[PDB]
């Protein structure tokens, strides 16, 4: 997080490189944050 | 400015509807029965023109209900019994129609529940 | 009436009371009714043949004026002789005020266009005809202006079904989109949601 | 905006408006994404005596249109269907554009 | 000949001596709120739903059982007649449970109906409500007691109609329940139909049970093939 | 509580499964088969009897207006327990 | 009685001189349509199918019902004169893709319930 | 959208112009008629995509006026500032696109970054970005989250700086006025025979407004001024969408300065669904929910006209209802279909180019012409 | 009250005239219209680095179906179909039957997601909370019949989001 | 003179009272050739006798405007030409006589 940034940008994942079975160097998607993270990271709340 | 033309109504030709679905089809003109579950007698007041029922299957995938007639869900309602045959008979529709029911009118008494020598009288109120 | 029950207006129920019986005193010969509705909206019923006469009247008569055209359409009632009504929603800018004309029609008998009296009511009509079937005399140009080209039937009406009689997909064979016959994968659920114990004694009917 | 002071006053010229005032990007003024719990006031409705439906019930006082010269069934004034509607006046907070 | 006169709502109707007022409003076109009330049972007069307002008369008076007298001007839709209605479903309700969606009556039921048409829309209630046990008569009429609402409909058809004399009502006042005192099928071939005259889920069909809703369904009339009566 | 069909396949909390000579379950090859490993059943059947020293209980299904709506139970009958229409929990006076 | 007001003509002679001179417009068409619009139909059975859809509303005995038919068949004629409808819309007058649908009683026996 | 148009030239100048339309058409109005009301109240939101929640009061206000009720005045409020909200999120997009068209293209960006704040107002009040359906025919399905006044008073505060940089770039423009000046003049006397509405009247000198003559929830307590064109032009039209934009801030801010307390459904549970916690509680409360929600409320017989000034122009509805619950009959009356019925008169003796810049500032959308 | 908006009328003196001629030959107004867009330039765009970034959302967000259940581990659902009832687009179908415990469970549950029009209305309906239209928004497909749910894939859904669907729940609760 | 008066398509008519009281004239001499006890006579008559006398009592023109609740004279002259030419038609429609037939029984019954 940085507060300084405007919203929207304030906010932000670096995705891991390699989830259940697949290679994610390169190929990430939006789907791979779990539900509580997902939460947070679309300002649907303040808390992590 | 008038024709005066005498002969029955047709207009099976402007209406658009396939050959197979207007001398295949029998409708239905009637007065709905009331639901037992309930008291109510509201819903036995109109008319109601409804289409035969044809057939119904299981869909492959997912297992719904799948049809093939356009007139399954086409249900009219009337006034009378008259303006329905007449529509039926313009729109050239072979039709069935039954004669409303009237639940006939019944005498109640409440004393006769309290009976001095009739079976009537009831054993628990 | 606190303060959920909407609130009466009696001095606009009396003008538009007033103002529809100076309509049907100058205009005997075509109209057949006048009502007024408890929310305050003014309807006159007319003979067919007074569609060009009377909207012509409200349109330039210098009391009434009603210069515009808000909307006109047709309401099919299956259980009539008359099949079809016509509805004709007028709006007066000077005296800020709305008028309903209503009219009647069946299948075969047609209704005098209103083009002349209302540029607006050109495409209004177009769509008329093309949903419920009712020609109008003298129309500029009447078509099918909504449904697609070589469509049979007219979809507005109570006995059309609501899918349709044809549906459209790709054939490979023939290389084009073709037409075959509705055959839905899951049908139209038809929902029975009238209640028993009628709810509005105020609108009940006598039993004949 | 982390801008630098010289992109902020070429902005400024370059536009002729004060930018930093009105930053059309969102940034800390913005309500909290996590609020306190709400109450919300009940309706006039809810009272517990002298609150007969009866007494409150809109649907159940409309009532069919009034029946004027139904055809099936003196100086005479003029009336037109409303009284003329009054001219406007000329906005006097910028009457001109 | 015979037939007096009465007025509904300002309107003369001539009726046969002994017609109720239930029935004068019939013969022209209302209904009566009811729930104890059935043309082919014994009249009972325990629910108090048709109680209507007779004018010039202080006191409202029971439809389904009292005979109308010549000249009498009944007011269905008075404002005493609607706060009878109101206060009567007040008492019904107030016990009731919040069974409605996991109820086999959904949208059949009378009381949710005539609570929609001549109830009010919402509750002053502030206790608890009482619960009774279920009783089992058979595998045909699956019984959910706490629903029921003492109408009496069953016990009139069974003694009545089905002949059969197993129901009945035991206890008094609020803790009096309809059943049988002891474990016993009612079994009949006409008891089934306790199922349809039943207002509320308190007897629903057990083979039904939680299939369908009734706005579901379609409804198609035939005849019955199972014997020769047609 | 996942079953196995004889044929293979994985059986659902419903009971549906493919017959061995269906067809239909062609559609299953390079893919998997959507179900749930939570049987519902055997989750609340795995809840314990509650113990309360009342006639009647409400139940509403816990949370407050998160829950079902607020029912009440008799407890009357000694043989068998009072369940929810709704939570599907279990109630018992002490016996004994 | 039963008097009834005209649209166009006012007995079955004006409504079958009526639709005669449709009919020749359409005729005078069908060869201009096929070539526009790439058909790969012939002209022949094009006026085949024209007969066989003017025979189709050939039991009418209403001048109303024959002059509101002849003001259809000049709506379709505009729509195809002024190439306002495609390819598919005249194909579908024909229906190649559609299988044949026997009328004998043993075959709608055997396919299904439908008579 | 989507427009089929046939024209004949003589050379440069378009001698005849037709439209084509029926390539959106859903039929929606006999959809409507197997539907509830509540059922039915989704339709208006795909109506005019443009403006929803406008739809959805002029819907909601026909079936009130049928119904015999009124809203509680915090509903009406909320409903006037959300119409206020939405006539922005419509002039941006007319304006935005009518430039788009003609080829300027940038003010569409600087203008969606504000329409997506917009968006996500109704996102947080509904919880849908364009289609919420939070208009009722009851008042408003749910009250305002917590912080939501202070952030549209936040958005409204800045917004008269992109609408002057838009100025900025087209009002001045000499481009911009050869391609708007003298284009689709249209006198008074036509306009109100074809039937035009809105800015198509205002534009001509015509002194009306639906907002000011018939008001309809709360819009005689607020106070804004109506801009009037003088020439009939294009030019005249998109400078007052600019000045109903200015208009619409005002009245946002009367709105938001002026918000009462109270509840936000009618308090007639045979109308508006009860709470969650009294259907959960109450006996009474949970069968109105059951039949609310299964079979909806019945309407008593009659037949409305209900019309709003909209966005586009007069939008109104003709609703018939039989007794039931569900509308016997549902007549959409929509601004765009009158004006593009005039679009043949109002392009003629013009360029080909032309036509772009009449149906642009005719503002039509497709799915209420069609319907 | 009402404003004009092209009521203006220009002066005819000398300098006004000389200043429009000026205008006209020397493109005042178009290098306003640059010097516009090039202070725009040099100012930070509004554009957000997807997917590492997401938009803003509400707890009230209306994004995938999901069948919730109780604490106990038993589904809320009691199969009273009135999201069936109420759906606007009869998106929904739904068949039950007794449990062999003799709970009122549904046998089937599906919803067609290439009919549905996230609305909202069944999660609104719903009497115990059974379903639920979660957060999730990120679900495209590349088959029309993966779109087609049942039950089982709403139960998986609900048991993947349902921490989620609990916290926006309990945020938004007090509001319904 | 006022010049541009806002309508477009409208332009301004110098000495209006002429034009006016030419119209209302005209007006009168149509209407006179309708049946005495027509309403729509005695009504058209009743208004452009009082529309003719308050022209005639008034020189001034926003005066007359602000009296004749039109306003803007153009457009009241419009109005004047308009029920000129209804007076014609209507003259030739002859709407004073009783009304041609009745509906259907149930024509105009709702619901059903
Ligand atoms: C004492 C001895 C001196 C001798 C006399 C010399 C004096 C010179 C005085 C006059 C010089 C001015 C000439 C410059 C060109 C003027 C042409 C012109 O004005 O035409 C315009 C047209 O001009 C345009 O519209 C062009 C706009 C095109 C868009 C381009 C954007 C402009 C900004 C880009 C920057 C320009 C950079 C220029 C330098 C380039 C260096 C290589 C008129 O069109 P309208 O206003 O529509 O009126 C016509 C109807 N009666
Ligand atoms: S009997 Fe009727 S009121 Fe009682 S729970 Fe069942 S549906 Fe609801
Ligand atoms: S079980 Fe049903 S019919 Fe019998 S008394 Fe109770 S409510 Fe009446
Ligand atoms: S969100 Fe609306 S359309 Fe989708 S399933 Fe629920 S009720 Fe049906
Ligand atoms: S409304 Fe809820 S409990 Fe009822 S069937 Fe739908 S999901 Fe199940
Ligand atoms: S119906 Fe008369 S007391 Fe029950
Ligand atoms: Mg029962
Ligand atoms: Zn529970």
């Amino acid at each position: 997080e940085d507060n300084k940034q405007f919203f929207g940008r304030h906010r932000w994942v670096i995705y891991t490189t390699e989830m259940n079975g697949r290679d994610t160097f390169w190929d990430v998607d939006g789907s791979m944050v779990p539900p509580e993270w997902h939460r947070w990271l679309h300002c649907m709340t303040d808390d992590p | 400015q008038l024709i005066a033309v005498d002969e029955k109504l047709d207009i099976t030709t402007l209406t658009g509807v396939p050959e197979e679905h207007i001398k295949t089809r029998k409708v239905r003109i009637f007065v709905p029965a009331r639901n037992n579950m309930q008291s109510g007698v509201n819903n036995t007041k109109k008319w109601k023109m409804e289409f035969d029922t044809r057939e119904r299957w299981e869909n492959p995938l997912m297992g719904w209900s799948s049809t093939a007639d356009p007139l399954s869900n086409l249900v009219l309602t009337f006034s009378t019994k008259e303006d329905a045959v007449a529509f039926a008979e313009k729109n050239g529709w072979s039709f069935d129609v039954e004669e409303r029911k009237v639940p006939k009118p019944k005498s109640k008494s409440y004393g006769a529940n309290f009976s001095w020598n009739k079976r009537t009288r009831v054993s628990t109120k | 009436t606190r303060p959920t029950i909407r609130p009466r207006n009696d001095v606009v129920h009396k003008q538009l009371s007033a103002f529809g019986q100076y309509v049907a005193e100058i205009l005997p010969k075509y109209v057949q009714q006048v009502q007024v509705s408890c929310f305050n909206e003014l309807e006159i019923f007319i003979h067919p043949d007074g569609v060009i006469p009377v909207l012509t009247f409200l349109r330039d008569h210098t009391n009434a004026q009603f210069k515009s055209l808000a909307d006109l359409t047709a309401v099919d009632v299956p259980t009539r002789q008359n099949r079809f009504e016509i509805v004709y929603n007028l709006l007066s800018l000077r005296f800020n005020s709305r008028i309903r004309v209503k009219t009647y029609t069946d299948e075969l008998t047609p209704i005098e266009s209103s083009v002349t009296v209302y540029k607006a009511a050109n495409w209004y009509e177009r769509e008329i005809w093309d949903m419920f079937g009712v020609f109008f005399a003298n129309h500029p140009d009447l078509r099918r202006i909504l449904t697609d080209y070589g469509f049979e039937g007219h979809p507005f009406r109570k006995d059309f079904p609501l899918s349709g009689y044809v549906e459209l997909r790709y054939d490979d064979e023939v290389k084009r989109v073709v037409a075959e016959p509705v055959e839905l994968a899951q049908e139209f659920r038809k929902f029975d949601l009238n209640s028993p114990w009628e709810a509005f004694p105020a609108y009940r009917q006598p039993p004949e | 905006a982390s801008a630098t002071r010289v992109i902020q006053l070429l902005r400024n010229w370059a536009s002729g408006r004060d930018l930093q005032a009105k930053l059309q990007l969102r940034y800390q003024e913005i309500s909290k994404r996590t609020q306190p719990p709400p109450k919300l006031p009940v309706g006039p409705s809810h009272k517990l005596s002298n609150n007969y439906y009866c007494t409150r019930d809109g649907r159940r006082e409309a009532m069919p249109p009034s029946i004027v010269m139904s055809s099936q069934k003196t100086e005479k004034k003029a009336v037109t269907p409303a009284p003329p509607i009054k001219r406007w006046e000329l906005s006097k907070d910028q009457p001109y554009l | 000949s015979n037939l007096i006169e009465v007025f509904v709502d300002g309107q003369s109707v001539m009726v046969e001596p002994g017609t109720t007022v239930l029935q004068a409003c019939e013969k022209v076109g209302m209904q009566i709120p009811r729930f104890c009330y059935h043309e082919r049972l014994s009249v009972a007069g325990n629910c108090r739903m048709c109680l209507v307002e007779i004018e010039k008369a202080p006191k409202v008076v029971a439809a389904c059982a009292m005979p109308v007298m010549k000249g009498w001007n009944i007011l269905t839709n008075s404002e005493k007649s609607k706060k009878a209605r109101e206060g009567v479903m007040e008492f019904l309700l107030a016990n009731h449970p919040l069974d409605c969606p996991i109820c086999d009556q959904g949208g059949e039921c009378d009381l949710q109906d005539q609570s929609m048409m001549f109830g009010s829309d919402r509750s002053r209630f502030l206790e608890g409500k009482r619960a009774v046990e279920d009783k089992n008569i058979g595998p045909l009429v699956k019984t959910i007691m706490t629903r029921c609402i003492q109408c009496t409909r069953c016990i009139r058809f069974a003694s009545e109609i089905a002949g059969v004399d197993d129901l009945g009502t035991t206890g008094r006042g609020n803790d009096m329940q309809v059943g049988t005192y002891i474990e016993k099928m009612f079994m009949s071939e006409l008891s089934g139909n306790i199922i349809d005259i039943c207002p509320v889920g308190a007897l629903t069909s057990k083979p039904y049970a939680f299939t369908a809703r009734p706005w579901e369904t379609r409804k198609t009339e035939s005849i019955d093939v199972m014997d020769a009566v047609g | 509580g996942v079953r196995t069909s004889p044929t293979g396949e994985k059986v659902t909390h419903t009971g549906q499964a493919y017959d061995d000579g269906d067809y239909r379950r062609v559609r299953f090859s390079d893919r998997q088969k959507e179900v749930n490993e939570n049987f519902a059943i055997d989750l609340i059947a795995e809840q314990p009897v509650s113990e309360v020293g009342s006639r009647v209980i409400s139940c509403d299904g816990g949370g407050g207006a998160l829950g079902h709506p607020r029912v009440y139970i008799n407890l009357d009958k000694e043989t068998k327990t009072g369940t929810c229409g709704y939570c599907g929990l279990q109630f018992r006076q002490p016996h004994h | 009685g039963t008097s009834v007001k005209p649209i166009f003509s006012r007995d079955m002679n004006e409504a079958k001189r009526r639709v005669r001179e449709l009919y020749r417009a359409w005729y005078r068409e069908v060869p201009n349509t096929v070539h526009l619009f790439q058909l790969d139909i012939s002209v022949k059975q094009g006026r085949d199918k024209v007969r066989e859809m003017f025979m189709k509303n050939a039991h009418v005995t209403d001048p109303r019902v024959v002059d509101l038919l002849v003001i259809k068949g000049k709506m379709e004629l505009e729509e195809t004169i002024n190439v306002w409808k495609q390819r598919t819309h005249i194909m579908r007058f024909f229906h190649e893709t559609e299988a044949p649908r026997p009328t004998d009683f043993l075959s709608k026996f055997y396919v299904g319930h439908d008579p | 959208g989507v427009l089929r148009l046939v024209m004949e030239l003589s050379g440069e100048m378009v001698r005849k112009c037709d439209p084509h339309i029926g390539l959106l058409h859903r039929g929606t109005e006999k959809l409507i008629e197997y539907k509830t009301y509540l059922q039915a109240l989704p339709y208006f939101d795909r109506l005019d995509y443009v403006s929803m929640m406008c739809n959805e009061q002029a819907y909601s206000l026909a079936v009130e006026k049928l119904l015999n009720i009124q809203p509680p005045p915090r509903a009406q409020w909320i409903r006037v500032l959300f119409g206020e909200i939405t006539r922005l999120l419509n002039h941006i997009m007319a304006v935005t696109t009518h430039a788009l068209d003609i080829g300027a293209m940038t003010p569409f960006f600087w203008m969606f970054e504000e329409r997506e704040k917009m968006f996500e107002f109704y996102e947080r009040v509904s919880g849908a970005r364009m289609h919420a359906a939070y208009i009722r025919p009851g008042g408003v399905h749910q009250d305002l989250p917590l912080g939501l006044l202070d952030d549209i008073y936040e958005f409204s505060k800045n917004f008269s700086f992109r609408i002057d940089e838009l100025e900025e770039m087209l009002t001045n423009n000499r481009i911009w006025r050869n391609r708007t000046v003298d284009i689709g003049v249209v006198t008074a006397e036509d306009a109100l025979n074809y039937g035009f509405s809105g800015v198509m009247l205002r534009g001509s000198g015509i002194q009306w407004d639906l907002r000011k003559t018939q008001p309809y929830d709360v819009y005689d307590q607020v106070e804004f001024d109506v801009p009037i064109g003088s020439r009939g032009d294009c030019y005249d039209r998109y400078l007052c969408r600019v000045e109903e934009m200015r208009q619409s801030l005002r009245i946002i801010s009367q709105c938001l300065n002026k918000m009462p307390p109270g509840e936000i459904k009618v308090d007639d549970a045979k109308v508006s669904p009860p709470k969650r916690a009294e259907m959960k509680t109450s006996m009474e409360s949970l069968i109105h929910h059951f039949k609310l929600y299964t079979e909806g409320y019945q309407v008593p017989p009659g037949a409305t006209y209900t019309a709003i000034e909209a966005p586009k122009g007069e939008f109104g509805v003709y609703l018939v209802s039989d007794g039931s619950s569900r509308p016997y009959r549902c007549k959409i009356k929509a601004p765009g279909f009158a004006h593009l019925a005039g679009l043949d008169k109002m392009s003629k003796g013009h360029m080909l180019a032309d036509v772009v810049a009449i149906i642009g500032t005719q503002d039509i959308v497709f799915g209420e012409v069609d319907r | 009250t009402y404003k004009f908006v092209n009521m203006r009328e220009p002066s005819m003196d000398m300098k006004s005239v000389t200043d429009r001629a000026a205008q006209t030959l020397l493109w005042t107004e178009l290098v306003r219209g640059l010097g516009m867009t090039l202070s725009y330039l040099f100012r930070e765009p509004a554009t957000i680095n997807y997917p590492f970034e997401k938009g803003p959302l509400s707890p009230r967000f209306r994004g995938e179906h999901a069948l919730r259940r109780y604490p106990s581990g038993e589904e809320r659902c009691i199969a009273c179909k009135l999201c069936e009832a109420v759906c606007p687009a009869q998106a929904i179908t739904i068949e039950a039957e007794p449990r062999a415990d003799g709970s009122r469970r549904t046998t089937r549950y599906d919803i067609d997601m290439t009919k549905c029009i996230y609305c909202g209305f069944c999660q609104e309906a719903c009497p115990v909370d059974a379903i639920v239209e979660g957060p999730n928004f990120e679900f495209s497909t590349e088959t029309h019949e993966e779109l087609l749910y049942n039950k089982e894939k709403l139960l998986n859904n609900g048991d993947k989001w349902e921490a989620e669907i609990a916290a926006n729940i309990q945020a938004d609760y007090l509001y319904r | 003179l006022k010049k541009t008066t806002g309508l477009v398509g409208l332009a301004v008519c110098e000495t209006p009272h002429e034009r006016l009281k030419i119209l209302y004239t005209k007006i009168l001499d149509v209407l006179g050739q309708i049946p005495k006890n027509a309403a729509y006579r005695k009504y058209t008559e009743q208004i452009t006798n009082e529309k003719l006398g308050m022209v005639k009592a008034e020189p001034d023109v926003k005066k007359l405007e602000e009296q004749l609740q039109g306003g803007q004279i153009e457009e009241v002259i419009l109005q004047a030409e308009n029920e000129l030419s209804l007076a014609r038609k209507m003259l030739r429609w002859k709407p004073w006589e009783p009304l041609v037939e009745e509906p259907p029984a149930n024509q105009w019954k709702w619901p059903i």
